[PDB]
RNA sequence: CCCAUACCCGGCCGUCGCUGGCAGUCGGCAGAGCGAGAAAGAGAGGGACGCUACGCCGCGACGAGUAGGAGGGCCGCUGCGGUGAGCCUUGAAGCCUAGGGCGCGGGCCCGGGUGGAGCCGCCGCAGGUGCAGAUCUUGGUGGUAGUAGCAAAU
RNA sequence: GCCGGGCGUGGAAUGCGAGUGCCUAGUGGGCCACUUUUGGUAAGCAGAACUGGCGCUGCGGGAUGAACCGAACGCCGGGU
């Protein structure tokens, strides 16, 4: 029960189930454990799938852009302050709002 | 007051030889200019193994330099080891080489010099390769001491072949329980 | 009209009483010279406020100055006439001080020695 | 020499470094080897596995003379001789063999640990390995035993 | 006299003053483990990789001939970046003479 | 009480050894005399050769 | 508006870091330099100080502490091998001290007094080597206190 | 599983030199508080979880104070 949740790589194929390299924190220690599950028991991580195909468009893109010399950005960045706009009150105005008044609900 | 964690702020490493022998300390004058002077990495190298322990510059075999000293690119540079050549007697032949030791055992310069080689001390190094150009610098096995044997995972731990401290061996010295199968468990 | 050292700089003094050991004036059986308090409750020994106050080494005195005497001078204790003239090139700044256990005949031979090399004496004229 | 030792420096220093709650005490744990099998257990199996239990036959009046057999690998077959000899060999051209004669130096059986310089030898031993001797022949040489 | 039971109230602080580090990375990693007969045939794939080592050198050397005959058939102000230009201490030195002769 | 590790120790000291202690402090006195009882014998049998036979 | 040992600026001490710098004191056999944003050559056809290098010097950052660990002690005690052409009846050791000072400190050096015969510095060596405590051991002395008390049997 | 070759815009932010081996003392009575929480009428009670404290720690404040609030300490001058 101690690595349902957890994620592994799998090492090891025979018959029926897979041996599998689990990180296991015990007391202030990290152990890189063995074990061997059966198939049932297990699925295809979908978390380094994301990081392959960001592979392939870095890898597109590279060789693109390459003799055209445009230089395109690669490495992901974080979500940046918003730019400058204008917004548009084309006609309406905006309404007031202003807070309710209470009224016992009970 | 600083969020700081004072407890390894002080590395630990030799800075001088804790040796007082006054040729030693004599060489480490001469280093210290060399290697704070030069640009030389390899003076940096040298004069930090002048400063280790005895057990960390360990003897080198005459055949293990015989054998470093066979690889390619190689035949015409300098060896240059901090620690001891001691002689190997299960090598036959003897290349011509140049070597350049703290220490050479009786034994060894006789058979070194017999074969038209030469043996240089640290001062004559300085002298013919002051930044250590056309040299092969070798080190001795340094986990070679029987202490290491010892050390690791302790034995009676799966799979830990480490070696135990015991008085003598024998068929009654730790030989049972803890080894057997048939007798409780082993590992 | 005595002997001026080279330089005169200010002696500052970061303390001046002496560290008087913890309950030193409550006993006689407990002296003046400073240990160190290592009781588990001492108050001394964790710094509450208004106690005796324990030697650091932030007290140290500038490097400068160190073992200066008021005079501008560093003594050097001397037992006789050829111990002077070791201090014939140190002249400016190390004052000679003859042992105490030197006779008072020898005594008037390196206080008039000393001031043939311009080496100033701290105790010139001792026994008398 | 005790002006170095750690007593010098723990004057002063009530507890003398053995701590105020757990006091140097006479035998907190037993005298020796005392408890080996019980508050023991951890340290005895954990550094000395096999301590306990009793493996093999006995041997009741045993003499080590008899079991006595100093063995020698080919590495240093040759160290046994003089230089001479082994120089002497090289140059000979008639093909004779020098007699290397273990027993003589202190050596019973003969180990093929290592390599031999190609020449040959007869060696005059009282045991032999197999690949001791496989060695040998493959130089040219022969094993002898003797007695 | 009882006492307390169980806690691991310090034991988190414990943990981290020499840090809680993962596994030591490694590339190569051992085979101990693996099912013994993928194991037993993959040790016969090693003991006979010398037998192709002719072929290995020979298709080896005419796949190096291969790319060799393949690259031979081939084989913000521009005032600003002007004093750039001339304070450059090497690519400047042609640059900043006239000024020898304007003083003059 | 066993440290880490070590040697699992036996030393024979359970006796009152400390009652038989035999120190060596006349060895260089023993010396001297079997020296002088050996040259003292080869006098006394002076022509004879003083291994013995 | 008031103030903490917090924060800022400055001084000083120490520790740590730079595994920093200094053998270049290269002088009429002379030429006085390597602070310079930019891989690399001032390349040939009579003159202060200093550098016990285990020394000296420059920058930074930092400093709580029981149990415990380590380092440095030109801290201290006693004896031994060396050494000081050491000290001493023109006064050693010891002890006293409202004297003069040094050291962050352990401690030490002078002056004065007393004393009457031995003693110390430095490089090594050795240890029965440093006390406030243990209802500690032995010896001595207080307060209590000129007090309780010196009243059984005329 | 082996060889051989080609690809470096080092493929999120921020920070920071890391790795590794010996030998090893003391400790193995704990206590308190926010929040969560069990028994209990309750407790300055008994028992846990998480983090921080006290213990090992002074300093300014809470008149007073092991633990609260501020803030952690070489020796000083000025400022705040």
């Amino acid at each position: 029960k101690c690595y349902h949740g957890k994620t592994g790589r799998v090492y090891n194929v025979t018959q029926h189930a897979v041996g599998i390299v689990v990180n296991k924190q015990v007391k202030g220690k990290i152990l890189a454990k063995r074990i061997n599950v059966r198939i049932e028991h297990i699925k295809h991580s979908k978390s380094r799938d994301s990081f392959l195909k960001r592979v392939k468009e870095n890898d597109q893109k590279k060789k693109e852009a390459k003799e055209k010399g445009t230089w395109v950005q690669l490495k992901r960045q974080p979500a940046p302050p918003r730019e400058a706009h204008f917004v548009r009150t084309n006609g309406k105005e905006p309404e007031l709002l202003e807070p309710i008044p209470y009224e016992f609900m009970a | 007051g600083v969020d700081i964690r004072h407890n390894k702020d002080r590395k630990v490493r030799r800075k001088e030889p804790k040796s007082q022998d006054i040729y030693l300390r004599l060489l480490v004058k001469l280093y210290r200019f060399l290697a704070r002077r030069t640009n030389s990495t390899f003076n940096q190298v040298v004069l930090k193994r002048l400063f280790m322990s005895r057990t960390n510059r360990p003897p080198l075999s005459l055949s293990r330099m015989i054998r470093k000293m066979k690889l390619p690119g190689r035949e015409n540079k300098t060896a240059v080891v901090v620690g001891t050549v001691t002689d190997d007697v299960r090598v036959q032949e003897v290349p011509k080489l140049k070597v350049c030791a703290l220490r050479v055992t009786s034994r060894a310069r006789s058979r070194i010099l017999k074969a038209g080689g030469k043996i240089l001390t640290f001062d004559q190094l300085a002298l013919d390769s002051p930044k250590g150009r056309g040299t092969v610098l070798l080190s001795g096995p340094r986990k070679g001491r029987e202490v290491y044997r010892h050390f690791g995972k302790a034995p009676g731990t799966p799979h830990s072949h480490t070696k135990p401290y015991v008085r003598s061996k024998g068929r009654k010295f730790e030989r049972a329980r803890g080894r057997r199968a048939s007798r409780g468990y082993k590992n | 009209a005595a002997l001026r050292p080279l330089v005169k700089p200010k002696i500052v003094k970061k303390r001046t009483k002496k560290f008087i050991r913890h309950q030193s004036d409550r006993y006689v059986k407990i002296k003046r010279n400073w240990r160190k308090p290592r009781g588990i409750d001492n108050r001394v020994r964790r710094r509450f406020k208004g106690q005796i106050l324990m030697p650091n080494i932030g007290y140290g005195s500038n490097k400068k100055t160190k073992h200066m005497l008021p005079s501008g001078f560093r003594k050097f204790l001397v037992h006789n006439v050829k111990e002077l003239e070791v201090l014939l090139m140190c002249n400016k700044s190390y004052c000679a001080e003859i042992a105490h256990n030197v006779s008072s005949k020898n005594r008037k031979a390196i206080v008039e020695r000393a001031a043939q090399l311009a080496i100033r004496v701290t105790n010139p004229n001792a026994r008398l | 020499p005790s002006r170095l030792r750690k007593t010098r420096k723990l004057r002063g220093h009530v507890s003398h470094g053995h701590g105020r709650i757990g006091k140097h005490r006479k035998h907190p744990g037993g005298r020796g080897n005392a408890g080996g099998m019980h508050h023991h257990r951890i340290n005895f199996d954990k550094y000395h596995p096999g301590y306990f239990g009793k493996v093999g036959m006995r041997h009741y009046h045993l003499k080590r003379n008899q079991s006595f057999c100093p063995t020698v690998n080919l590495d240093k077959l040759w160290t046994l001789v003089s230089e001479q000899t082994r120089v002497n060999a090289a140059k000979n051209k008639t093909g004779a063999a020098p007699i290397i004669d273990v027993v003589r130096s202190g050596y019973y059986k003969v180990l093929g640990k290592g390599k031999l310089p190609k020449q040959p030898v007869i060696v005059k031993a009282k045991f032999f390995s197999r690949r001791a001797e496989e060695k040998i022949k493959g130089v040219g040489g022969a094993c002898v035993l003797v007695a | 006299a009882k006492s307390k039971n169980h806690t691991t109230h310090n034991q988190s602080r414990k943990w981290h003053r020499n840090g809680i580090k993962k596994p030591r990375s490694q590339r190569y990693e051992s085979l101990k483990g693996v099912d013994p007969k993928f194991l037993r045939n993959m040790r016969f794939a090693k003991k006979h990789n010398k037998k192709g080592l002719k072929k290995m050198q020979a298709n080896n050397a005419k796949a190096m001939a291969a790319r060799a005959e393949a690259i031979k058939a081939l084989v913000v102000s521009r005032k600003l970046h002007r004093l750039a230009y001339i304070a450059h201490p090497k690519l400047g030195r042609r640059a900043r003479a006239r000024i020898a002769r304007g003083l003059r | 009480a066993p440290s880490r590790n070590g040697m699992i120790l036996k030393p024979h000291f359970h006796k009152d050894w400390q009652r038989r202690v035999a120190t060596w402090f006349n060895q260089p006195a023993r010396k001297i005399r079997r020296r002088k009882a050996r040259q003292a014998r080869a006098r006394r049998i002076a022509p004879r050769p003083a291994a013995g036979p």
